[PDB]
DNA sequence: GATTCGTATC
């Protein structure tokens, strides 16, 4: 039970990146986060057990040291935190760089409920200041654990989409149209439309119709696909394609859609996954 | 279709249908389509209404083949349409292409939005289907800059202001005075605005016949803040705000916020009732703060 | 449009003179308006009798254009909670007439619906805005209101129609609409009515719609009584004449040979018998007593269902039972 | 603060009467505070409306345009001897004149509970039978036949088996 | 595991006690594509239950039993979470309202709204349990979406199911075996293992003493062999349910002492059957049975007991509080025997 | 009566009456006592957990849908008594879901 | 295929039988534009739904019925707040435009129907909304209610909606489509077959046609290609079979508690229903002629007594044992 | 409102 790592946000800057858009995505999805900490990867999980499950995977050289060392199989540590103080702490590094500084970040597992000891250092202009930090954590069991996976998808009907990177000339169009459906204030449900390349944002009413629809080019990695979602997860999917290059949509007729974003690392890629199940049945 | 229309200031629309937004959230918005343009009459409880005059030269597609009635009236909600316009147009390369359609009797209100990228339909389906002061009986007539009202306002809007009050009085010195005591939780509440005609830069005080300039008597106007505040929104973007009110207790507000070259800005009514003041010992408190 | 219209909405009165039968109300409320005093007014009486149409007839004659401003009018389709009343009712009984001068209308329709926290923020600005609104509230059931919102009201109590207002009503329609209507079916049609307009103008429309050819065709009792599903008069006097002298077996036949004839229902046979028995002569006091009670019961079994033939058993057997005590 | 007796009512619409000059007569002005039942603002509306309706204040004009209290012809029907003369005040007092069964119904459970030269057990049974037509009533069967019941089985009870 | 479900009839032409019932489940079967709504009532412990099961193996093929328990999650017009289980399987829905109160409606409805979206069969257990709501949506729900979805709910006494209901189903009766039928089946049963069985007549205890109760009589015989090592006795005891014994013993109590006292220890034994979950009705219904079969009462207090349980029992179906009418009800017999 | 007024104030009057015709001088009353109604639906939410986890157990191990109804009937008290000699001549649930009726 | 009862189910007014006045005025109706708000009451499975949707098919077609009409029943929420909303705003919507197809082929009337099915399950405060939204709006919607107890509806809306009662389908009334739904379906039966159907599918068209379904599999799974008989019809039907009935009466003739017990026990283990064979009882008491008039009265209000408890979902045994004990009392 | 036990006062 001996858990330790470093994080140096300016010596890698994609990699932190990816831990400080998980970290705003678990926070943003709901109160406490699991944190499961595997040899050769963490894995972020939210899980709410209709509402989206968000499974991240951050590979261990993400981070600059990270010895993990528990009796459990493959030294597999699970702690449950709340996002709120791991989101405060994180805002607090990340104005230390921006205030101007190269240090680390050292946490520690210091004690079942235990606590994170989340150390870094921050100078002014030649100033040592110590900033300590300490959350408190449950640690999961490992039956506890085993009761948490990764739901598979089928791929009997499932779609898949290729929407275009941000940093592309489509990109900042195809971010429009994505967040096109998030300025009505009266809209919770969002019907999505692909027939076989488009992509549809319907929202029918009893009094009013909306057919946003994007006409620019699009890819279809390698019929109709309709499932209607809460319009709070596809606010997560807008959230999440700003911060990804390579977003991939997955869409499954009257049964689930799928959010999936890498991060090119070449080196394991780090990858993040929104699983959105239906709001209702067409 | 029997009407359509096609513009390309999609940030003008938006201000102007934002300035209905102090009214009700989400209830009806009646529109008239007619030859001159197209109008947003909103009412509230039967004591405030609202009307815009979007002018046929601020569209550049306007067509109205309608012929006939001399006016087309449809009936519908008013918190889809503001998020309809409200695309902001970003991206300047590529300006979102707006097109209001409506052809007839028992079609929806069409708003296609165009980005030669990004194809957007919104259709509102209709529904079924007054306060003006008249032009002889004027007792005051006030001519503000929108900037110095929204500050008073606002202000007014900080402190509670429960009731609020309009003094207008004229003196033989060409002295005015224009402030607006209110009611709250502190008190007693005034602020002034100055007398430079820069802010009020007319006032005139009539004997409830709009031809006599009379002097040294007081214009009082009891007004609910709830309605006075509607008003707010609307003189943000104003460059003159005109004050109007007759002897039967109306207050009419004509926003003068002066992009295509030929349309006259966008004109904004706002028409006001009168509370009935019951306590006749009220405006007695009014006129001894007034003249101290 | 009004020729795209059912009846019960084709014939609602503009105009105070059209309302028939209520002619106290509408004579003390003209009082009221010429005189240029109206109290807040209050309308009681059982449905179709003609409050509505009153007051909105009123409201139209004392405000002949400015009814769109002059009146607010709030039902039970809108919500009138603590928040509405306190709000919306304040802010329209709050400020000054527009150019009418006169007073404020605002009519309650249905108030018997609202919350008593409603009807209590209620009285307060009916009692305090007097002196320019008044208040005009209509309700079928009068226990649902507050006792001090009935003090503080004027009560008008609207009567069940009496004939003769059917009578130039029916008369009127059959004008408007080149109908033609025998003696015989007008009793009927007023005799089923129970003074109530709505079934009047409904009854009269579906027996146009019966006829093959509306006109140059007299509508008959007949055609009452098959438009509506009623039993004859002829056929509850021969079914309690049976019930009352024949044995049980061909009381029975009977019986069912009468409701399978037209397919009439149980309940209106009940009802029927029930009027019938009413005007009978009972010298015993404890026959009275045993028909009332059994065909209640009998009543009550029918309106949650059950067997059909058992009730009508129970309907013969209860009669007889209650027969016997006159020995 | 007590009921206003019919004095202090007496009183005032007198001086009503006094201050606006209209004319009355005393026959009316006793319908009017019978009618009031010890409140002051129905008494002042019902005069008003009587004044503007008919002008001189009688008993008939008074009788015609406002009723007389159905709580009192509720009390009135409920302690009738017999069934004949209960259904009669009933039919042609509450029924031709446009009261709902559920107001009766409701009236008569208020007169009931302040009924007096009653037994208890009467009292009772009556009540429940109240009750029972209440349930009925509320139910959805509304009908005069259910009022007649109730009224048969207040007098079965009242004159025992 | 247990006897019942160890000699259980999985197959339409594995139920050989009815006969008929199952020739015209075959008939049923012949063309499930015709096949209405189906309704079954009879007694409890019948079989109804186990003539569906073979009706949808004969329709959809082996495999109806392979069933998996599922957790699910409903909100009523409030915000609340009702963990409602459900028991699939291929082809097949168990929908049960034992664990669910007034909230019945809605569970139901979001269930068969989800499942009718060839057809799927559900199964509704205890169908007087519902409060003539859901009874309401369901009419609707099967009238439309009988393309898409069969309903076939087994039901014992079937009057608290509304008209409208059934008359949209087929009215399909389940009678109990006779004595012989249920000692052939515990013949099979005991052949399958010996159980030694001395003599044969106290199988036809067994029978007797079910009332024509399959699983009441395999639970006794099952009882008796785990009781009396692994054999049979001719003299052997007759086992019966403790709130049986519970039930008479009250009775007893009741015919010998007639008090205040005597009621107020009476509404103790109802309030412990009460908060052992026993439903009030057969509580009343049993307690009337077994106060007609002593045999010091003559035919006039029989006549009394009868009309008051006729009395409570209604009473107890249109009431709120169940102790009110079986506390009623012994007084009321209490006040008739002395 | 459906939580009327009028079965209240006939319920109270009812009682107050019969205990008015037998008051007698020199009665000696006993101690009122709060109803054991909450009581009683304790135990009937111990048996509901009860039953629930043998329906568990039961459609765990093996495939049994049995119903709640067939549970306190029979089940509660046989299924025990099945587990008992199984047990002690040699599952999970020995004793009798809610406890023993007494009396 | 389908099941018979939603395969012969009435495409057209005219296919609709034995309620004719109501057909005619929906008729004539159709020629005109002033529908009233109609509200159909009667027996289950007597046609309401079934003309509702043929006269809806008839008014509009297959197109504008999607846009010209909105129904709502007991399987969706219908509070006071749905009532103040939903149905609000769809009869305060504009009439939508018909196309020329509609128009040409189609009366298509200026007015759209909202359908409230199972009426009865409607709490009376979202009928007091329904009131004014009714009669606000009667020119450009139009309202029709279901129900089967008209008691359930106040008595504003039973104002407001025309009445239309919906007959009971006797053996008369609907013996000519049971006989074509027979011919259409070739099924053989004897003489008085069809009509045994009708008179114990009592006001109920649904499980007559349920019956014959049921029936006609019975005689296809035989193979034997024989008419079906009377006998099979009340065996499937439920009804007590008349050795049982006979019984059942001479067992109850001798009044013996023990010997009554003892038959009910034995009957109430055969499964049969206490309804149907309350209502044999009552036939066979009231049409027999051995009993005087005093039984006959008697027998009447203790057999309706026994319904009405019967019909509140109490104990079949109990009532069952209750009312022959009575009966052997007389 | 009732019972049961303990004090203060007449
Ligand atoms: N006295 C009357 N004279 C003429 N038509 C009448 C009269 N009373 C009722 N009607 C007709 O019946 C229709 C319905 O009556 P309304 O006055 O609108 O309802 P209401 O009488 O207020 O009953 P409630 O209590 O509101 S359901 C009217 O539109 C008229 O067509
Ligand atoms: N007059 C009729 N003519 C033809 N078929 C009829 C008639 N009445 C009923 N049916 C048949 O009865 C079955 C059900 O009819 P529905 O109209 O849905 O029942 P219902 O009248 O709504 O009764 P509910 O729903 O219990 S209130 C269908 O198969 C219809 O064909
Ligand atoms: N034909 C049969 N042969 C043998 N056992 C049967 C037969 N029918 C039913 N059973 C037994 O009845 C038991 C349960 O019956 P069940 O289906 O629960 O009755 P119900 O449906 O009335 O509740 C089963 O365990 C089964 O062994
Ligand atoms: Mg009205
Ligand atoms: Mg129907």
């Amino acid at each position: 039970m001996k858990l330790k790592l470093i994080v140096n946000g300016c010596e890698a800057p994609d990699d932190y990146k990816l831990l400080r858009t998980t970290i705003n995505t678990v926070a943003s999805l709901r109160k406490t986060a699991i944190l499961r900490f595997n040899s050769e990867r963490l894995t972020i999980i939210s899980t709410p057990k209709d509402t989206g499950q968000l499974w991240c995977t951050i590979p261990h050289d993400v981070f600059r040291l990270y010895t993990v060392i528990s009796a459990r199989e493959l030294n597999t540590i699970t702690m449950e935190c709340n996002c709120d103080s791991l989101l405060s702490v994180f805002k607090r590094y990340d104005r230390v760089m921006n205030q101007g500084s190269s240090s680390n970040m050292t946490i520690k597992l210091q004690s079942p409920i235990c606590a994170l000891g989340i150390t870094f250092e921050e100078i002014v202009h030649n100033k040592v200041i110590m900033h300590s930090f300490k959350v408190p954590v449950k640690l999961l069991f490992r039956a506890q654990d085993t009761r948490i996976q990764e739901p598979m998808i089928n791929y009997i009907q499932l779609m898949m989409y290729k929407l275009p990177p941000i940093s592309g000339e489509f990109g900042s169009a195809f971010h429009g149209f994505i967040r096109r459906v998030e300025r009505y204030s009266n809209v919770n449900h969002i019907h999505l439309m692909g027939v076989k390349v488009e992509l549809k944002i319907i929202v029918n009413e009893l009094d009013w119709h909306l057919e946003i629809c994007w006409n620019g080019p699009l890819d279809s990695v390698i019929s109709t696909h309709e499932v209607i979602i809460r319009c709070k997860d596809w606010k997560v999917c807008s959230k999440l394609y700003a911060a990804f290059e390579e977003v991939v949509l997955a869409i499954s007729h009257d049964e689930s859609c799928v959010f999936h974003c890498s991060l090119d690392r070449g080196r394991e890629r780090g990858q993040i996954i929104y699983y959105i199940a239906r709001s209702k049945g067409l | 279709n029997k009407f359509s229309a096609s513009t390309v200031h999609l940030e003008h629309i938006t201000t102007a249908l934002s300035c209905l937004t102090p009214f009700g959230s989400k209830d009806d918005v009646l529109i008239f389509i007619d030859a001159d343009g197209l109008s947003f009459v909103r009412e509230n409880n039967h004591v405030i209404k609202i009307q815009l005059l979007l002018s046929r030269e601020l569209f550049m597609s306007y067509s109205y083949r309608n012929e006939t009635e001399d006016h087309m009236k449809l009936c519908v909600k008013i918190n889809h349409i503001l998020d309809s316009v409200s695309v902001m147009n970003r991206n300047s390369d590529d300006i979102v292409e707006c097109t209001l359609s409506y052809d007839g009797h028992g079609s929806p209100f069409v708003l296609i939005f165009e980005d030669s990228f990004i194809s957007e339909r919104v259709e509102y389906s209709t529904y079924l289907i007054g306060l003006e002061l008249d032009r002889e009986r004027i007792s005051f007539e006030a001519i503000i800059k929108g900037e110095a009202l929204h500050s008073a306002l606002k202000d007014l809007k900080e402190i509670g202001c429960k009731e609020c009050y309009v003094y207008a009085k004229t003196e033989a010195n060409d002295e005015n005075v224009f402030a607006l005591i209110s009611k709250s939780q502190l008190g007693f509440s005034k602020i002034k605005l100055p007398s430079n005609r820069s802010i009020l830069e007319k006032l005139q005080v009539f004997d409830g016949d709009s031809t006599t300039v009379i002097d040294g008597f007081a214009v009082i106007g009891f007004f609910d803040f709830t309605s006075f505040d509607k008003i707010r929104k609307s003189t943000k973007i104003a460059s003159k705000v005109l004050f109007r009110m007759d002897v039967h207790g109306v207050l009419s507000v004509n926003i003068l916020s002066q992009l295509p070259k030929d349309y006259p800005g966008i004109v904004i009514e706002v028409c006001m009732l009168e509370k009935e003041s019951i306590d006749e010992a009220a405006q007695t408190e009014i006129e001894l703060l007034m003249e101290t | 449009s009004k020729e795209n219209l059912p009846w019960v909405e084709k014939y609602r009165p503009e105009t105070l003179d059209e309302v028939y039968g209520q002619n106290e109300v509408i004579t003390t409320v003209r009082k009221f308006v010429d005189e240029g005093k109206l109290p807040h007014l209050l309308f009681y009486g059982p449905p179709g009798t003609g409050k509505t149409s009153t007051i909105v007839a009123l409201a139209r004659e004392i405000y002949g254009k400015n009814y769109s401003n002059m009146v607010l009018e709030l039902n039970a389709s809108d919500d009138r909670g603590i928040d509405v009343v306190r709000n919306q009712i304040k802010d329209f009984a709050s400020t000054r007439q527009i150019f009418s001068k006169g007073f404020k209308l605002i009519i309650l329709d249905e108030a018997d619906a609202m919350t008593n926290a409603a009807q209590n923020a209620l009285r307060r600005v009916i009692e305090r805005y007097t002196k320019n609104t008044r208040f005009c509230v209509l309700a079928n059931y009068a226990h649902k209101l507050t006792p001090a919102l009935l003090s503080r009201c004027t009560r008008f109590r609207f009567q069940p129609l009496p004939q003769e207002a059917i009578e130039r009503r029916i008369a009127n329609v059959l004008v408007h609409e080149k109908l033609k209507l025998s003696p015989n079916a007008e009793k009927a049609l007023i005799e089923l009515s129970n003074g109530d307009m709505r079934r009047v103008l409904n009854v009269l429309q579906s027996c146009k719609a019966t006829l093959d050819n509306p006109d140059e065709d007299e509508i008959s009792d007949d055609v009452i009584y098959e438009c509506c599903g009623a039993p004859r008069p002829s056929d509850l006097k021969a079914v309690l004449k049976s019930i009352l002298e024949d044995d049980w077996g061909t009381a029975h036949y009977t019986l069912n040979k009468v409701r399978s004839a037209k397919g009439l229902a149980l309940i209106d046979l009940i009802e029927g018998i029930v009027k019938i028995l009413e005007d009978y002569e009972l010298q015993n006091e404890e026959t009275r007593v045993h028909l009332l009670t059994k065909l209640a019961d009998i009543e009550y079994s029918i309106s949650k269902g059950g067997n059909d033939q058992i009730q009508g058993s129970a309907v013969i057997g209860a009669i007889k039972a209650s027969f016997e005590n006159e020995t | 603060y007590s009921k206003l007796s019919d004095e202090d009512v007496l009183k005032r619409l007198l001086q009503i009467i006094k201050l606006e000059d209209v004319k009355y007569t005393n026959d009316g002005l006793e319908a009017i505070i019978f009618t009031a039942e010890g409140d002051m603002r129905q008494a002042i509306n019902n005069l008003q409306s009587t004044v503007a309706g008919h002008g001189l204040v009688n008993a008939d004009n008074v009788f015609k345009i406002v009723d007389s209290p159905h709580p009192l012809i509720v009390k009135k029907m409920l302690l009738a001897s017999n069934l004949e003369d209960s259904i009669q005040i009933l039919r042609t007092d509450l029924w031709k004149k446009g009261y709902s069964s559920i107001d009766i119904v409701t009236t008569s459970f208020r007169v009931t509970k302040n009924l007096a030269q009653v037994k208890e057990s009467v009292r009772l049974e009556m009540i429940k039978e109240i009750g029972l037509t209440h349930m009925r009533i509320l139910e959805g069967v509304g009908t005069y036949l259910q009022l007649a019941s109730m009224l048969a089985k207040i007098h079965k009870l009242n004159n025992k088996a | 595991s247990l006897w019942v479900d160890k000699y259980r009839p999985k197959s339409l032409n594995a139920l050989s006690h009815n006969e008929e019932l199952t020739n015209f489940l075959k008939s049923l079967s012949d063309q499930p594509r015709d096949l209405p709504h189906l309704l079954l009532y009879g007694p409890n412990g019948t079989g109804k239950k186990t003539r569906c099961m073979a009706l949808l193996e004969s329709i959809f093929g082996p495999g109806v039993y392979r069933l998996k328990i599922d957790v699910r999650q409903f909100v009523t017009a409030s915000n609340r979470k009702l963990e409602l289980n459900v028991v699939s399987s291929p082809y097949h829905l168990e929908i049960t309202p034992s664990d669910m109160g007034n909230n019945d409606r809605i569970v139901i409805q979001e269930l068969l709204k989800e499942v009718a979206q060839r057809y799927k069969c559900v199964i509704i257990n205890e169908a007087n349990s519902l409060t003539k709501d859901a009874q309401a949506a369901l009419r609707r729900t099967m009238e439309k979406y009988s393309k898409n979805i069969r309903l076939i709910m087994v039901c014992d006494s079937m009057s608290p199911i509304i008209a409208p209901i059934k008359s949209r189903c087929l009215l399909i009766r389940c009678p109990a075996p006779s004595d012989s039928e249920i000692s052939t089946i515990l013949s099979d049963v005991v052949t399958n293992e010996r159980i030694q069985l001395e003599t044969k007549d106290i199988l036809k205890r067994i029978a007797q003493a079910s009332n024509g109760n399959l699983r009441v009589s395999l639970l006794m015989l099952e009882s008796m062999a785990l009781n009396n090592e692994l054999a049979l006795k001719s003299s052997s005891p007759i086992i019966k349910p403790d709130w049986i014994i519970v039930i008479h013993k009250l009775t007893r109590k009741i015919v010998k002492e007639r008090s205040v006292n005597s009621l107020i220890e009476c509404r103790a034994v109802l309030y412990d059957l009460l908060a052992h979950c026993i439903p009030a009705n057969i509580i009343l219904k049993e307690l009337t049975f077994s106060l007609l079969d002593v045999e010091t009462l003559n035919t006039t207090n029989k006549s009394s007991i009868i009309e008051y349980s006729s009395v409570f029992d209604e009473r107890l179906s249109l009431g709120n509080k169940a102790i009110f009418h079986l506390e009623g009800f012994i007084a009321k017999v209490m006040c008739c025997l002395d | 009566m459906n939580g009327l007024p009028e079965s209240n104030e006939y319920g109270l009057r009812e009682v107050r009456k019969t205990f008015r015709n037998i008051s007698k001088q020199g009665h000696n009353h006993g101690t009122v006592y709060f109803p054991r109604e909450w009581k009683v639906r304790k135990l009937q939410n111990s048996f509901k957990v009860q039953a629930e986890d043998w329906l568990n157990v039961s459609l765990y191990k093996y495939n049994a849908v049995h119903s709640f109804r067939n549970i306190t009937l029979e089940f509660g008290y046989y299924a025990p008594l099945i587990r008992k000699c199984q047990s002690y001549k040699k599952i999970d649930v020995v004793d009798r879901i809610g406890g023993p009726i007494e009396a | 295929q389908q099941p018979w009862v939603e395969k012969y189910r009435p495409k057209n007014l005219d296919e609709v039988t034995a309620q004719d006045h109501a057909v005619t005025v929906l008729k004539k109706t159709l020629k005109s534009a002033n529908l009233p708000h109609m509200l159909f009451y009667g027996p289950p499975g007597t046609g309401k739904t079934s003309t509702i949707l043929a006269l809806t098919k008839e008014l509009y077609g297959p197109d504008l019925m999607k846009s010209r009409i909105l129904e709502l029943n007991a399987s969706d929420e219908r509070g006071i707040s749905i009532v103040r909303e939903k149905v609000k705003n769809f009869a305060r919507l504009t009439v939508s435009k018909p196309s020329k197809h509609d128009l040409e082929n189609y009366p298509c009337p200026p007015y759209k129907i909202i359908i409230l099915d199972e009426a009865d399950s409607m709490t009376a405060d979202a009928q007091s909304a329904l009131r004014r939204t009714m009669e606000t709006y009667s020119g450009v919607t139009r309202f029709c209610l279901i129900c089967n107890y008209v008691t359930r509806i106040i008595d504003p809306l039973a104002s407001r909606c025309s009445k239309f009662r919906f007959k009971a389908l006797d053996a008369s009334n609907a013996i000519d489509r049971l006989r074509f739904i027979s011919e259409q379906e070739n099924v053989k039966c004897d003489d008085g077959v069809l009509e045994r159907i009708l008179d114990i599918s009592a006001g109920d068209l649904r499980r007559g046609i349920t019956l014959l379904q049921s029936a006609s599999k019975g005689a296809q799974y035989l193979g034997d290609g024989k008419n079906i008989t009377s006998t099979q019809v009340e065996e499937l039907a439920g009804v007590v079979p008349h050795d049982i009935l006979i019984e059942i009466v001479e067992k109850v003739k001798s009044g013996d508690f023990d010997e009554i017990k003892k038959y009910v026990n034995t009957f109430m283990k055969s499964g049969w229903s206490a309804a149907s064979v309350v209502n044999q009882l009552h036939e066979y008491y009231i049409t027999n002629d051995n009993f005087d008039t005093n039984f006959k009265n008697q027998i009447s209000w203790l057999l309706f007594t026994t319904d009405s408890r019967l019909n509140n979902g109490t104990n079949e045994h109990i009532q069952l044992l209750n009312l022959l004990v009575k009966i052997s009392q007389l």
